[PDB]
């Protein structure tokens, strides 16, 4: 089968800057009928792949003109003249010359934007869950950049380890920011054993770490 | 009209 | 243009059949291809089918693993996976090879079907509200959400106000708990003035267990 090598595998581009992705095939993609069946695809987070270009340089009519394609028999290049926020996703090359169809490894295009401080919110455990015998406290970091952020759980000013998990959304297609949710899970017995619950957030946008807290029962 | 496609879909077309 | 069936939980060694409903075009005039997405960025071509006569062309890797059929009366394409292992847990897509200016390419894709191969039974999620309060308001904007906890397998669909509220919504990716079950949160930022007037409902649907929950999030003092 034809091997499709994409370089690079990850790419960070600022809004308005060019971007280039290369694809190299193990054999010449020029078919005997004279056509070169090379396709470029884009896969945005949570969506199916979509054809950007087919036959090396022909754009699908819906695709904006800032995407372009070039390349010969074995070396190919996808170019974005001016990267926009919606261009985030994974880019594939697809050959249609030799059976079977083979895709590339995929190139992740990430947007670079200025630092943005997170909005911090904390949520006490619900009454429905406390009836079940467990307690979950959620700390929300909303719309921040970069992706690196430190969330520490302190229960009565005691640092917690091994009882919380974090999740961070993929980059936003409009403002290119991230959001993070940290869930501190304790038994109902342990939750009633303490009073003050706080998450301490450390981030590049914050000059000093921000702390949101609540007292159990208010 | 019948379906056609890129040669990689069939072994006889691309291989 | 292409509508795929819902998520499947399949025991190892069993079979699963997923569908791809076509509409708005001549069904018998276009190939229907199937693509597997195993990892985050891994795409494999499974095969194609001619819906007119059912002629199939398979990738050598998926021969004896996938079977392609079509129902011309319902204009639906099917892929059956045989003797499933953990390696078959993936997202499967269907695509149409369309025609434009004498050239052919994958111009229409389905949303994808998540297939999980596991010996465990489905477990429905518990939905708890993340109530807005003074500790979740920053400068006239409030934050509220829902906690979808302890479910298996993937995925879960969360909407707000039956799809009426989309601005400011963040549905976080599911995390794997130490118990082996998934958990996610869905939050939304709204004006703090609308807390008394506007009703906010999160709609949680876990198709593998037929769990539909509509939980209204109410403010707290």
């Amino acid at each position: 089968d034809i091997v499709m090598t994409q370089t690079p595998l990850s790419l960070s581009v600022t809004i308005g800057q060019p971007a280039s992705i290369s694809c190299k095939s193990s054999q010449s993609l020029l078919h005997s009928n004279g056509k070169t069946y090379l396709n470029w695809l884009q896969q945005r987070p949570g969506q199916a792949p979509k054809i950007l270009m087919y036959l090396v340089s022909k754009l699908d009519p819906g695709i904006p003109d800032r995407f372009s394609g070039s390349g010969s028999e074995t070396d190919f290049t996808l170019k974005i003249s001016r990267v926009e926020a919606e261009d985030l996703g994974v880019y594939y090359c697809l050959q249609g010359t030799y059976y079977p169809f083979t895709f590339g490894s995929g190139t992740k295009l990430e947007i670079k934007r200025t630092v943005a401080a997170p909005s911090v919110f904390i949520f006490p455990p619900s009454d429905e869950q406390l009836k079940s015998g467990t307690a979950s406290v959620v700390c929300l970091l909303n719309n921040f950049y970069p992706r690196e952020a430190k969330v520490q759980w302190k229960v009565d000013n005691a640092l917690q380890s091994g009882n919380s998990q974090e999740s961070v959304t993929e980059q936003d297609s409009k403002d290119s920011t991230y959001s993070l949710s940290s869930t501190l899970t304790l038994s109902k017995a342990d939750y009633e054993k303490h009073k003050v619950y706080a998450c301490e957030v450390t981030h590049q946008g914050l000059s000093s770490p921000v702390t949101k807290s609540f007292n159990r029962g208010e | 009209d019948r379906a056609a496609g890129q040669p990689a879909g069939d072994r006889a077309d691309g291989q | 243009q292409l509508q795929q069936s819902g998520p499947e939980l399949v025991k190892p060694g069993a079979s699963v059949k997923i569908s791809c409903k076509a509409s708005g075009y001549s069904f018998t005039g276009y190939y229907m291809h199937w693509v597997k997405q195993s990892h985050v960025k891994s795409l494999e071509w499974i095969g194609r089918i001619d819906p007119y006569d059912g002629a199939t062309s398979y990738n050598q890797n998926f021969k004896d693993k996938a079977s392609l059929t079509v129902d011309k009366s319902s204009t639906t394409g099917f892929m059956e996976l045989h003797s499933l292992t953990s390696e078959d847990s993936a997202v499967y897509y269907c695509a149409r090879e369309g025609h434009w200016d004498g050239d052919w390419y994958f111009d229409v894709w389905g949303a994808g079907t998540t297939v999980t191969v596991s010996s465990a039974s489905t477990k429905g999620p518990s939905v708890f509200p993340l109530a807005p309060s003074s500790k979740s308001t920053s400068g006239g904007t409030a934050a509220l959400g829902c906690l979808v906890k302890d479910y298996f397998p993937e995925p879960v669909t969360v909407s707000w106000n039956s799809g009426a509220l989309t601005s400011g919504v963040h549905t976080f990716p599911a995390v794997l708990q130490s118990s082996g079950l998934y958990s996610l949160s869905s939050v939304v930022t709204v004006p703090s003035s609308s807390l008394g007037t506007q009703t906010y409902i999160c709609n949680v649907n876990h198709k593998p267990s037929n769990t539909k929950v509509d939980k209204k999030v109410e403010p707290k003092s």
